[PDB]
């Protein structure tokens, strides 16, 4: 049927400050149908402790979810979100940019 | 301000992988307060906000019964929808529903809602009169005739004007420290050169509740809608939301640009600029 | 408080 691909934002709960504990978020939205696979990556590797919100949807019926993990940002460590969905030929990886 | 209560249902078939999953979530404004998931180890209505925890066992039992019954009803609705669209039993399909009540600032019923979708497309909706239906296609007209015959709209009207409004007002009182508190955005403008002759100005709004906000850029006092990059409002994880709006401006023209913020938590609309 | 009305398609 008609399918919608996810939008992806990767960001922190609070302004990034190296050495200070924080939360790393991957917000996926705008997608249909609801099955979706989301991993958070720390230097390429899947973080094991990741929670997510309860499925809900927007007024246009598209779904959204927040995936989140506690993290302590540094200058060297790189974070990303990896998303798979039926609309994607291959998983999409969005790198965390502390200015966006 | 104004307030709303909404329930969101999603029922998802999955041939070969069991019976369809049914999930229900309840919100007051942008605050989730209950969830039910038929795939849980022990499916029951679960609290998602501190102010709902005080409800007594009669409350949890009534809502859990409703959601268990809905699980069965929407499994049958998914089977019926296959017949209405001549579809095979091999595919996965989704029914979604959102219903609830809006209050105005006085606290009276402003309007009620009960709208449903099939595979992410509008299917049927209760009209604003709470007495008639709008069907999106000839399958939903079959449903419409059934609900007209059963006077479903009269029952929904009684719920939307009665129990929905009464219990929304109750939750607003029990959760007044949070549900009736608007947190205004913390705002600032950042500056990022994109070249020797252009730079991005990004107007940030952080830490706000509820989610509704307007962020706009003006150049020489004229709205820059077409040239403005506006991200979707996003949850921070602590109940609050975030948003930004960005424009690419000629270097040396930054002070011709102003960012305008409207939010319920602000006594007056805010105007800000890049402060080097 | 959820609605108890049955919506049979």
């Amino acid at each position: 049927m008609i399918q919608r691909t996810p939008k992806i934002q990767v960001y922190s709960r609070h302004p990034a400050e190296n050495g200070k504990s924080n939360f790393l978020n991957c917000y996926v939205s705008g997608f249909h149908p609801s099955d979706i696979e989301v991993d958070l990556l720390k230097n390429g590797e899947r973080i094991e402790k990741v929670e997510h919100s309860d499925l809900s949807f927007s007024k246009d019926w598209s779904f959204y979810l927040l995936y989140y993990t506690e993290f302590t940002p540094t200058e060297k460590d790189e974070y990303a979100c990896r998303v798979n969905h039926v609309t994607l030929s291959q998983p999409k990886i969005v790198k965390w940019d502390r200015d966006m | 301000g104004s307030h709303s209560m909404r329930y969101f249902y999603t029922a998802m078939s999955r041939p070969g992988r069991g019976e369809p999953r049914f999930i229900a979530v309840g919100y007051v404004d942008d605050t989730q307060f209950v969830r039910f998931d038929s795939d849980a180890a022990s499916p029951r209505t679960e609290p998602r906000a501190p102010w709902i925890e005080q409800e007594g066992p009669e409350y949890w039992d009534r809502n859990t019964q409703i959601f268990k019954t809905n699980t069965q009803t929407y499994r049958e609705n998914l089977r019926i929808a296959l017949r209405y669209y001549n579809q095979s039993e091999a595919g996965s399909h989704i029914i979604q529903r959102m219903y609830g009540c809006d209050l105005g600032p006085d606290g009276r019923l402003l309007r009620g809602h009960d709208q449903s979708a099939y595979d992410g497309k509008d299917y049927i909706a209760l009209n604003e009169d709470l007495s008639s239906w709008t069907a999106a296609d000839t399958a939903a007209q079959i449903t419409q005739r059934k609900w007209e015959a059963a006077r479903v709209a009269e029952q929904l009207r009684a719920y939307l004007e009665g129990l929905c409004v009464e219990w929304l007002r109750r939750y607003l009182e029990n959760g007044k420290e949070t549900l009736q508190r608007a947190d205004p955005p913390k705002t600032h403008v950042t500056h990022h050169p994109v070249s020797d002759h252009e730079a991005t100005l990004r107007c940030w709004a952080l830490g706000f509740y509820p989610a509704e906000i307007t962020l706009t850029w003006q150049r020489d006092g004229e709205d820059q809608t077409q040239d403005t990059e506006l991200v979707e409002t996003r949850p921070a994880g602590d109940r609050t939301f975030q948003k930004w709006a960005a424009v690419v401006v000629p270097s040396g023209e930054e002070q011709r640009y102003t960012c305008h913020v409207q939010h319920e938590g602000l006594p007056k609309p805010l105007t800000l600029r890049w402060e080097p | 408080q959820a609605s108890q009305e049955v919506k049979n398609w």
